């Protein structure tokens, strides 16, 4: 049973290795949300400091990839950060051979195809995360575009991930089902993330301190984290309506 | 068991067992003892011959003037560690105009055993390394194992029956530090302490190699006629 | 590090199957259905847009796509060995034809090179197959239309028509009654859209189903004026309204 | 070296080469055999830069006689001819080319013709009744041109080689110490003893 | 490591056989049945194509009978894919033979370079062996007509009458009781295809189960044709000799 | 399977713990070290009558000083052999000199080692190595494939090595003749070998400082088969 | 263009007595028409009683001196501390030199 | 690369891959070497249950290496063109730097070197083959007679046979060929090759080929009806 | 069964058995520390004392990388010893390039995908130790802790080894009662302590206790070890508080 070991094909025509690496990503037991605005996209993730001793300022699994690109991943952070650092190289070069920023869902078939490749060979291991790229992009406009340990990536109107993802799924599913739109139809990103977070909070049923959250904003020409201030502001908001 | 097929492998207690078994080589190697005042340093080995009719196989090296070590184990790979300490101590001069530092010395073999041990094809180093030197610190005495872990000491000693020489030097530790500026003193101890360790064979003119290192002299070995002073 | 795998990991077992290969043949029959039709002024390739989610935007996932202007592929099987493969595809008709002989290749040749690829991916050191068949369809001048299947083993065989995939026994039944040597490209599509919708469980439309085809000139499609032997790709994806119009006259 | 000639008539090919070389200002040599055996009925004579003539020959006789060995049969001179001007054409464009010009004369048993062939260091082939390399054609083919017929025994092809030599004594100011002379036909390769 | 999963290719086993040898030669007994007949005056190369359909496009399909240059041709059985990889290589070396000596190269060293080839691939580099049987159909000035067979050990013989494939035993007893040395191509063509109708394991021999080939100084004065038969060809000769 | 290089929980590598048991069925080869010389004799065990036994070369010359006498997977010595005799001269070149036979046998213990996954696997085959130098006298030494050599005044090595060596145990002392010593190595070969000894199935060799390293003729040994005989009748 | 090679003047003498030797020199190091020391020693003891001079340009001759002291101490280490006799020093300077024929020590030696 | 040490050591001191690949020789064809006073015959096995063969085209199992030197073989087939493809550039190879022919002894040396080298490098299996090496020296008469096997040893015979049934013509070769005077002619070497395989081949046509090698590069191959004559009058003088 | 047996597999836990052996390794060490301060860190190992043989204050266990960063380990020390050597080509290649002395982020991270590579294949295991590291850089003071999976977060403080529970509830304390900060020289009082009560799960053997500190007032930045009379007064009151 060295089918189960290495990435070759099982008798059932399965790859054995790559499905463990999807059990892996879950192992963080945090879960992400990303939706689309008008002019932004919005990520936003659970953020959890279990230990005292942490720096909770250093604990995030939100990154800037580019000026424009940002990522979340759900997933164990060694992997996290060995994604996040070819991203940024990938994104860099990109700029530097081809004279313009890198866009969001070709980084992402990118970092996919990499992924495929350890699919494929066997010396190298799939890594265990799903990344969750974000962006306004120049041509697309707001843009959400996934990559998971098979080497499959697509866009999304909007996304969850996580081991509750299809409780915050279904949650969407049915706001886009009554809007029916592509997109949060709303003028300012502060509107949009109170949106994502509202959403979040009745899709897990959990309420929310500014210390329990993490979140990214993709506006045009930039990609930015919000403060724990800024989500507080975000919060008082919501609790004010 | 199922993880001592190679070094690359940890056991679920967290043990390296191929280094474990290379360790094992040594303790079925002939003993040596290392010892050291302020002024000097000494090694003391025991050779072993394969019958009546062989020679008695060398265990103590020179490294450099003021560097030398003695093995206990793998010869051949106490050649090879003893051949790269040649090389770097040759390397500081040199480049450098400067005797390598026993300590620094020390590193180096740490760090050249270590990756024996983190990859794959390769294996251990199946012998352990008693060296002495004298730099501009003064005396030093260094204990190398092939697990990369190397301890700087005042006295020691490695092989089969060790232990004995050991809990020695452990009770003689306030007398033979003192022993300064009188170089046959401290071989006697180096003597006395090797002599704990003997089982049924006695110290011959054939069977014993001493070394020593000090202040003001180069590191030189004995072997033959010249220990017959201290039998 | 180095990769360390310089042995085959695919092998010849006692009974003389190489594991590996039907393995990858099982991953491609649990594969979504796609086929293929070749007419007699065209060839038409089809398959299911099967959406993760409904929150995924499909229009971004291309299970057709465009290798050269006059041949295009499909696939079932796994997704992301596709994708790989339409890349190396795309490149190899540059490298290895177009800079050489100044044109695009021809199908057949094209195939060969594809082929050659998932061959070498059965033999070569610290690799699986492909896990993914091909369907290839294509013109050139001398040889007119056609249309090939390539397989994980790296074979492939011109068909008339045929399917792979989940629901290909039943279809290439369905197909072998269908099929003659007289078909026009809309009749071709129009049994391309009734083959398919047997396979296919939930919503069948333009946005669910992806079709495109090998057929006339596009000269609308080249994106410039001025050199009258230059008149345009043959390769044409249909829209999800050009779709839902043929659904219609189903 | 210096002087090689050859000329090809009805059944046979004879070749001739000079016998000297020279180190500096001395003749080191007069009797050097400017020559070697590739197969059976097959000879090829040299000239060029010093060391590389022999080197190159040498080379090209071991691979032909691997050839023959491990097919049992002896390549056609033709075939031969062609190896040889690859060699040299691959040769022209590395770091340091073989600076040697070449004549292969054989005997193809397969058609029964004798066959000529002047290679130079480029890689310059041609099939020729009569060639020659450097100088030796400025003096001689003008005789050749006159004298010369396809139907010429083996002693008229001699005979027309000493008008050749001859002419060569008395124009060119380099004492090439007289020529070896060797005939390739249909029973294989032999020396002229006395010439 | 890596040595964990490492098949291990190129070994013998206790009795002194090659295990992927004789496995792969195992696989090459599942494929389609190949027959050559060597004439005085010519070549047949005659195989069935594997279970077909009637979907497949037979007028642009190559499964079985691959030219490598003028003057030879091959017949394969096994995998497809693996003989491309070698037909090509074949067709390589010999346009280098013909560059180097400006000769067309001889059948016997074309084979012996495919067959070496074969070979590494059984005693080194840890690759599994090309899963092919070759029958070699050629002509030059030495020998004239000639018939090799190769197989993925890498070991070469030359034949009269020869079948590679499944029901190879069943053919060779056949051919060997049939065959005359004083026999010509037509009687050859006939020979093959009655061959193939006996040991089918089809219910019946069709042309568009068929490819077929011929080898001929039949071209116009001292000079060698090939002729690759189309669908309608094979249609007409099935007729001709009574099997249809 | 598992490493090439691999330590027993022992502390042993097993390849090399192997490579041993195929030298003890090797044919036995004999040494003996004197102040007059050192002989050295082996068994030639030729597998079948026809088998020319001249051509069973297991005594062979490494320089004119040292020679050498092997025992095992007889094949694998020949890269050894030419190792050494390239050492051996190499030195020569670069030091107008002789070299040292301990210098020279730590040169061929060098490669020993040189396995792993470099050559696939130990050597299969001792080697008895003796010679002469000016500063160490007449030597013999014995080369294992561990990359360990150990010196001997008398050695045993093949099949009938436990056997020959406590044999040698008893027979050696610091005073032998040469002429002593080639007989006590015959004498000790024919007690262990199946075979009855005689010119065609043992050989001789012995290395002097004068004369250097020589085989000895099988007419020669023949007569020191002669004289053993007798003087083992004389009591 | 950069010229690796340059000339240090001085001058070396050795003469070779019944049962004893010398090897003198100068100690004046110099550059065209400047003196860079008045003390600079040429002449150097390279252990098993030999001496060795390599006088032209200081740069080669200091590198091929290091070398030969080096290659003194490794020919203890690999020959048991056997005394390195004068011929076979001599011919192993030789494979020294050689080792840059076609870059060579810009030196004529005397041991 | 692959670098897998595929013939290794096993605990009781056997390098398994060596010892198969002598099984490999035990099954192929058995091959005969006999030297006579002033010629060398080499014999091979040809198993007969492969007919509709074409002879002119087959590889034949006596290899010319050198116009003076000849190879045969027991063992696969594709091997052993490995291994005279090696001979054969080194005996060019000799030639071009030293500029005399191989001797016999070498080429046998080298060729068994080949095979040794292969029983320990990395990622390689040894050779399924053993040769017999015959031949003459430059400007001597003296034959030579040599063996080689996977291991890499090697060695000299007055007779030597390899292949499978080896040890029924060995045993025919021990009793019959006598040291003391050994084949004086041609016909008695080729007379007593023949009888040798005799004891194995089965029917005594095209199963038997025979080449005899004389000093100075004087090689042929004896033909069907020869043979023929051989296996004829044995047979006529043992019905008695 | 056998997910354990190569490294970088996954088992169906989705988990690399073999790096959760090398924490084993980790577990088994000894005990070492780290604390951040008012304006830099202090780290503080435990030194087992095997023997009386042992030369006091000789082998060293803190390692400096560049001048501003102080690396300390539990576990296997040559895997360790081969870690800062990386560490230590990373700090060079980085000045080399940028001018400006490695930023201790910047350098945490260089370390972690070091170790979180050899989690990625076969043919290497897995480090044999937990490193707690960190200086003073242009943005102030960073403490670090990185494990042998590549994982590594900032701290407050941190503490790994066999007696790293006892030490994490005594640095959990610390964090409470001054939420204001703690300086340098009570920084490294502090670590005194907690070693010395850490020392109770490796009671057998006595020890020798060894401490460095990078601070931007009291080292003016750069990493120096607590020597002669300010490790005195730190082994007294560290003396002081267990009785
Ligand atoms: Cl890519």
């Amino acid at each position: 049973g060295y089918d189960r070991h290495i990435t070759i094909f099982s008798p059932e025509g399965r790859l054995y290795q790559v499905e463990y690496a999807f059990k892996a990503t879950n192992q963080t037991n945090i879960n992400s949300l990303a939706v689309r605005g008008k002019d932004c996209t919005v990520v936003i993730s659970q953020k959890k400091v279990p230990d005292k001793l942490l720096d909770p300022t250093t604990v995030s699994y939100i990154f800037c990839i580019s000026r424009t690109i940002g990522m979340v991943v759900n997933g164990p952070i060694p992997d996290a950060r060995n994604a996040a650092l070819r991203a940024k190289a990938e994104a860099a070069e990109f700029r530097y051979k081809y004279g313009y920023d890198m866009p969001c869902d070709v980084l992402a078939k990118r970092m996919a195809n990499l992924s495929q490749i350890y699919t494929q060979r066997a010396y190298m291991r799939p890594l265990g995360v799903i990344l969750t790229f974000v962006s306004v992009d120049e041509e697309l406009g707001p843009s959400i575009y996934k990559t998971d340990p098979a080497g499959y990536y697509v866009g999304y109107k909007a996304t969850a991930t996580g081991p509750k993802q299809q409780e915050i799924t279904t949650n969407l599913e049915n706001h886009f089902k009554k809007s029916k739109i592509d997109h949060i139809n709303e003028e300012s990103w502060e509107k949009v993330v109170e949106f994502a977070i509202t959403h979040m909070i009745d899709a897990l049923g959990t309420e929310f301190s500014k210390n329990d959250l993490e979140v990214g904003v993709a506006t045009k020409d930039k990609f930015f984290t919000l403060s724990a201030e800024n989500i507080e502001e975000r919060l008082v908001a919501i609790a004010e309506q | 068991n199922n993880y001592d097929g190679d070094t690359v492998t940890f056991s679920p207690t967290g043990r390296l067992f191929q280094v474990e078994y290379a360790l094992e080589a040594i303790k079925q190697g002939s003993v040596t003892v290392g010892l050291r005042s302020n002024t000097h340093a000494v090694l003391v080995a025991l050779k072993r011959n394969a019958d009546e009719l062989s020679s008695y196989q060398k265990k103590i090296i020179k490294c450099d003037e003021h560097m030398g070590l003695s093995l206990a184990g793998l010869a051949p790979d106490a050649r090879v560690l003893s051949n790269y300490l040649r090389q770097q101590c040759n390397y500081s001069s040199l480049v450098f105009n400067r005797k390598l530092a026993v300590e620094r010395a020390g590193h180096l073999l740490c760090d050249k055993a270590q990756k024996n041990t983190q990859s794959y094809g390769g294996r251990p180093y199946g012998v352990g390394l008693l060296i002495i030197g004298y730099d501009k610190s003064g005396a030093h005495l260094l204990e190398f194992q092939p697990s990369g872990n190397v301890t700087e000491l005042y006295g020691t000693a490695i092989g089969a029956r060790s232990q004995g020489a050991k809990t020695y030097l452990e009770r003689t530790l306030d007398t033979f530090i003192k022993i300064d500026g009188n170089p046959d003193e401290l071989i006697k101890a180096g003597v006395e302490a090797i002599s704990q360790s003997l089982r049924d064979e006695s110290l011959t003119v054939d069977n014993l190699s001493i070394a020593i290192v000090g202040k003001d002299t180069p590191f030189t070995i004995y072997d033959g006629e010249a220990v017959a002073k201290y039998i | 590090m180095t990769d360390r795998y310089s042995f085959s990991l695919t092998t010849f077992s006692p009974s003389g199957k190489l594991g590996q290969i039907d393995y990858a043949l099982t991953a491609v029959k649990q594969g979504v259905t796609s086929l293929g039709i070749k007419a007699t002024n065209g060839v038409v390739i089809a398959t299911e847009k099967k959406s993760s989610s409904p929150l995924a935007m499909s229009e971004t996932l291309s299970k057709v796509s465009l290798l050269t202007p006059d041949i295009g592929a499909v696939y079932s099987g796994m997704g992301p060995d596709y994708r790989v493969l339409v890349d190396k595809s795309r490149k190899v008709a540059h490298t290895s034809y177009k800079r050489i002989y100044g044109e695009y290749p021809p199908t057949k040749l094209l195939v060969s090179e594809v082929a050659k690829i998932m061959q070498e991916a059965t033999q070569s050191g610290g690799v699986r197959p492909f896990g993914v068949s091909l369907l290839i369809a294509g013109h050139d001048e001398f040889n007119g239309f056609s249309l090939y299947q390539v397989d994980p083993s790296g074979s492939y065989f011109p068909w008339k028509a045929t399917a792979i995939g989940k629901g290909s026994v039943a279809a290439k039944t369905f197909l072998e009654k269908r099929w003659n040597d007289e078909l026009e490209l809309e009749d071709a599509i129009h049994i391309a859209l009734l083959t398919l919708k047997e396979s296919v469980e939930g919503e069948f439309n333009g946005d669910t189903i992806e079709l495109a085809i090998i057929g006339d000139e596009n000269p609308d499609l080249l994106g410039y004026t001025g050199i009258p032997t230059d008149k345009g790709p043959r390769f044409r994806k249909l829209t999800s309204q050009e779709i839902n119009d043929r659904l219609e006259a189903l | 070296m210096d002087i090689i000639l050859g000329i090809r008539v009805q059944d046979s090919v004879i070749l001739a080469s000079s016998k000297a070389v020279t180190r500096g200002i001395s003749v080191l040599k007069d009797s050097d055999d400017k020559t070697r055996q590739l197969s059976p009925h097959t000879l090829m004579s040299f000239a060029g830069e010093a060391g590389d003539t022999v080197q190159f020959a040498e080379y090209i006789q071991a691979n032909i006689q691997l050839y023959s060995i491990r097919e049992d049969y002896e390549l056609s001179p033709q075939a031969v001819s062609s190896f040889v001007r690859q060699e040299l054409a691959k040769s022209i464009r590395s770091r340091r080319p073989y600076q040697v010009n070449v004549l292969i004369g054989g005997y193809d048993k397969k058609k029964n013709k004798p066959e000529l062939y002047q290679i130079d260091y480029l890689g310059t082939k041609v099939e020729l009744p009569y060639g020659a390399h450097g100088y030796s054609g400025f003096y001689t083919f003008s005789l050749l041109d006159h004298h010369y017929r396809p139907d010429m025994t083996t002693e008229e092809g001699l005979d027309l080689l000493k008008l050749c030599v001859q002419e060569l004594e008395k124009r060119m100011p380099m004492d090439f110490k007289g020529v070896i002379v060797k005939i390739v036909d249909k029973d294989g390769i032999r020396q002229v003893d006395d010439f | 490591g890596s040595r964990r999963y490492d098949s291990r290719t190129t070994i013998f086993s206790p009795e002194g056989r090659l295990y992927q040898v004789e496995y792969a030669l195992e696989s090459i007994s599942h494929a389609g049945t190949a027959i050559g007949i060597m004439a005085s005056d010519g070549i047949v190369l005659a195989a069935e194509r594997k279970v077909t359909s009637t979907l497949l496009e037979q007028d642009t399909s190559t499964e079985k009978l691959y030219k490598l240059n003028d003057k030879i041709a091959v017949a394969v059985a096994g995998l497809t894919a693996d003989a491309e990889i070698l037909i090509n290589t074949a067709r390589i070396h010999a346009q280098n033979y013909l560059k180097t000596y400006n000769e067309d190269i001889p059948v016997e060293i074309l084979v012996r370079r495919l067959s070496d080839i074969k070979q590494g691939y059984t005693q080194h580099g840890g690759l599994r062996p090309f899963g092919v049987s070759f029958i070699y159909a050629g002509y030059d000035d030495r020998y004239g007509y000639q018939l090799y067979t190769s197989n993925p050990s890498g070991n070469y013989t030359g034949w009269k009458a020869i079948s590679v494939g499944a029901n190879t035993s069943a053919a060779q007893t056949l051919l060997q009781m049939d065959y005359k040395d004083d026999m010509k191509v037509d009687d050859a063509i006939e020979l093959a295809l009655k061959t193939l109708s006996k040991t089918t394991d089809s219910s019946a021999l069709t042309y568009d189960r068929l490819e077929f080939a011929t080898i001929r100084k039949g071209a116009n004065d001292g000079e060698v044709y090939q002729k690759i038969f189309k669908p309608q060809e094979i249609k007409d000769i099935l007729v001709k000799t009574g099997i249809t | 399977d598992r490493g090439v290089s691999t330590f027993s929980p022992e502390g042993r590598l097993f390849q090399v713990e192997y490579s041993l048991e195929a030298i003890k069925l090797g044919s036995t080869a004999i040494g003996i070290a004197t102040k007059e010389g050192v002989v050295l004799g082996v068994e030639k065990r030729a597998t079948s009558p026809l088998l020319e036994s001249d051509s069973i070369e297991k005594i062979v010359e490494i320089d004119r000083h040292i020679g050498c006498a092997m025992s095992g997977l007889t094949a694998d010595a020949r890269s050894m052999i030419e190792h050494a005799r390239t050492a051996a001269v190499t030195h020569n070149l670069y030091y107008d000199e002789d070299i040292n036979v301990e210098s020279l046998t730590q040169s061929v213990c060098d490669l020993a080692l040189r396995f792993g996954e470099l050559m696939s696997r130990p050597f299969g085959v001792a080697l008895l190595i003796a010679g002469h130098d000016a500063d160490d006298g007449y030597q013999l030494f014995h080369a294992e494939p561990s990359g360990t050599f150990y010196r001997y005044n008398a050695k045993a090595i093949g099949s009938g090595s436990e056997g020959a060596q406590a044999e040698l145990l008893n027979e050696w002392h610091s005073s032998l003749t040469l002429k002593e010593a080639e007989l006590l190595v015959l004498k000790i070969l024919k007690q262990v070998m199946e075979e009855k000894l005689d010119e065609n199935n043992a050989q001789l060799s012995c290395i002097t400082k004068q004369d250097g390293f020589k085989i000895y003729d099988n007419e020669k040994t023949a007569e020191l088969i002669k004289e053993l005989k007798e003087k083992e009748a004389a009591e | 263009q950069f010229n690796p090679y340059g000339d240090n003047g001085g001058t070396i003498l050795g003469i070779a007595g019944e049962d004893f030797a010398v090897l003198a020199g100068d100690t004046r190091n110099i550059t065209d028409y400047s003196i860079n020391s008045r003390y600079e020693p040429k002449v150097f003891d390279c252990g098993d009683n030999i001496v060795m001079s390599a006088n032209g340009f200081a740069a080669d001759g200091d590198a091929l001196v290091k070398r030969f002291k080096n290659s003194v101490k490794w020919y203890h280490f690999d020959h048991n501390d056997k005394k390195l006799s004068i011929n076979s020093a001599a011919r192993n300077i030789q494979h020294l030199l050689y080792s840059r024929r076609f870059f060579p020590y810009y030196v004529y030696n005397i041991i | 690369g692959y670098d897998r040490a595929l013939s290794i050591f096993s605990p009781d001191g056997h390098i398994f891959q060596v010892e198969y690949a002598l099984e490999a020789v035990k099954r192929g064809t058995c091959a005969v070497g006999v030297k006579g006073k002033n010629c060398v015959v080499l014999g091979c096995e040809r198993r007969s249950t492969l007919k509709l063969q074409d002879t002119r085209i087959t590889p034949s199992k006596v290899s010319k290496i050198d116009s003076h030197v000849v190879l045969s073989f027991s063992g696969l087939n594709a091997d052993s063109r490995i291994l005279i493809e090696k001979a054969r550039v080194e005996a060019q190879s000799h030639r071009l730097t030293l500029e005399d022919p191989v001797t016999v002894e070498y080429l046998t040396r080298y060729v068994a070197g080949v095979q040794q080298r292969y029983t320990q490098s990395g990622g390689v299996r040894p050779f399924g083959v053993s040769t017999l090496i015959a031949g003459f020296d430059p400007r001597d008469d003296e034959p030579k007679l040599y063996q080689t096997e996977p291991s890499g040893i090697y060695s000299s015979w007055s007779a030597q046979t390899i292949g499978r049934n080896s040890k029924t013509v060995r045993e025919f070769l021990e009793k019959n060929y006598d040291r003391k005077e050994p084949p004086a002619t041609v016909e008695e070497c080729v007379k007593l090759t023949v009888r040798s395989l005799l004891e194995v081949v089965q029917t005594g046509a095209k199963n038997i080929e025979i080449t005899v090698v004389k000093p100075d590069s004087d090689i042929v191959a004896l033909s069907s009806e020869e043979i023929n004559q051989y296996v004829t009058q044995i047979e006529q003088e043992k019905q008695e | 069964t056998g997910y354990d047996l190569s490294n970088s597999v996954f088992s169906p836990d989705g988990r690399n058995f073999q790096v959760e052996y090398a924490v084993k390794a980790v577990e088994n060490g000894t005990t070492s520390i780290g604390i951040k301060c008012n304006d830099g860190v202090v780290f503080a190992v435990e030194k087992l004392i095997t023997s009386k043989l042992l030369v006091p204050q000789k082998n060293v266990k803190i390692q400096v990388v560049d001048r501003h960063i102080g690396c300390v380990y539990s576990g296997l020390i040559p895997d360790g010893r081969h870690l800062v050597n990386r560490g230590r080509e990373e700090a060079a290649s980085f000045k080399k390039l940028y001018k400006t002395p490695i930023p201790i982020p910047a350098f945490a991270d260089r370390l972690g995908q070091y170790v979180q590579a050899h989690t990625l294949y076969n043919s290497v295991r897995p480090f044999g130790v937990s490193t707690i590291f960190g200086g003073v850089d242009k943005n102030g003071a960073h403490l670090y802790m990185l494990e042998p999976s590549g994982s590594y977060w900032g701290y407050k403080g941190a503490a790994t080894g066999k007696g790293r529970q006892s030490a994490k509830a005594e640095l959990e304390k610390l964090v409470d009662h001054h939420p204001e900060g703690l300086s340098a020289r009570e920084a490294v009082k502090q670590a005194a302590k907690i070693i010395y009560l850490a020392h109770e799960d490796n009671k057998e053997k006595d020890f020798e206790l060894e401490i460095s500190w990078c601070s931007l007032s009291e080292t003016n930045g750069l990493h120096k070890f607590v020597k002669g009379d300010l490790l005195q007064e730190a082994i007294d009151f560290a003396q002081k508080e267990i009785n």
